[PDB]
Order: C-alpha cells, then sequence, then structure tokens
C-alpha cells in the first residue's frame, strides 16, 4: 500500500515539470537585430550599426 | 554517460539532457525493482 | 466621335502610373525623409467612369 503513493507523486511530478521542444545550442555564432521609427534615413541607422 | 552529464562544450544541452534523463530512471530502476518485483509476482500469482 | 476615340481615352484615363520615392538611393549627405509618391488610382466608381 505504500508503494502506491510512490504511483500517485508521479502526477504531482507531471505537473512540475513544463515541456519544451528542442534546447538552444551553442553554435558560436549570433545574430543582432536594428529597427527605427518609420520615415527615417539610410544615415540614421548606419550610424546607429 | 559520467562524461555526459557534466559538459559545457559544443553541443552540451542535448548530451545533459540524455545521460540526466537516462541515468536518473536508471539509478532507482536498479535500486528498487530488485526489492520489488518478487512482491508484485506473489499478488499477481495469488489472485 | 469614333469607338476608337473611345478606347483610347479610357486606356488613358484610367491607368496606374508608378512615381517613386521622396529620399531614394543613393542620397545626399544630410537627408531624413524617405516618403513615397502615388501618383494615379484606377476608376472605381461608375460615376468616376461617367
Amino acid at each position: 500500500v505504500l508503494y502506491l503513493i510512490i504511483v500517485v507523486g508521479m502526477a504531482y511530478l507531471f505537473v512540475r515539470l513544463p515541456s519544451s521542444f528542442l534546447p538552444d545550442e551553442d553554435q558560436g555564432v549570433f545574430m543582432t537585430m536594428v529597427q527605427l521609427p518609420a520615415g527615417a534615413t539610410q544615415e540614421r541607422t548606419q550610424k546607429v550599426l | 554517460v559520467m562524461p555526459l552529464v557534466i559538459s559545457t562544450g559544443a553541443g552540451s544541452g542535448a548530451q545533459n539532457a540524455v545521460g540526466t534523463g537516462v541515468m536518473g530512471g536508471m539509478v532507482t530502476a536498479t535500486v528498487l525493482a530488485i526489492f520489488f518485483v518478487p512482491v508484485f509476482f506473489v499478488v499477481v500469482r495469488r489472485r | 466621335l469614333t469607338p476608337v476615340d473611345v478606347i483610347t481615352a479610357i486606356k488613358a484615363q484610367n491607368a496606374q502610373v508608378a512615381a517613386g520615392q521622396l529620399g531614394g538611393t543613393p542620397p545626399v549627405k544630410g537627408q531624413q525623409l524617405n516618403a513615397s509618391i502615388i501618383a494615379q488610382t484606377r476608376l472605381t466608381s461608375t460615376e468616376e467612369f461617367g
């Protein structure tokens, strides 16, 4: 009967454990993006870059 | 899987996840099934 | 009048025109506007065609 509760705690654990699909790995190369208010010019974004 | 569980190099996340997920199940599957399956067998045979 | 004239007129004053941009590339140093331009739009209602 004690072994019985060994089962139910599993369900308690299933709530605690979240769900994802695929981890993020260290590829060594990453990206960065710059977005400016509309109506701007090429010089402004070039200076920001 | 001992080297897998402790890694920080390239592709570390996948080996970490696989090693932990396997070792955590196995440590309890080897230390508790020996003391549990005879009780299960005798109970299932009695009924 | 002739039907050819009607066809020519309806072709001429129901058309699409591409104008461009105010502040296009290449720009001159010291520019701060990059708006677009709208030139002509196709007729929509029957009264406009009338």
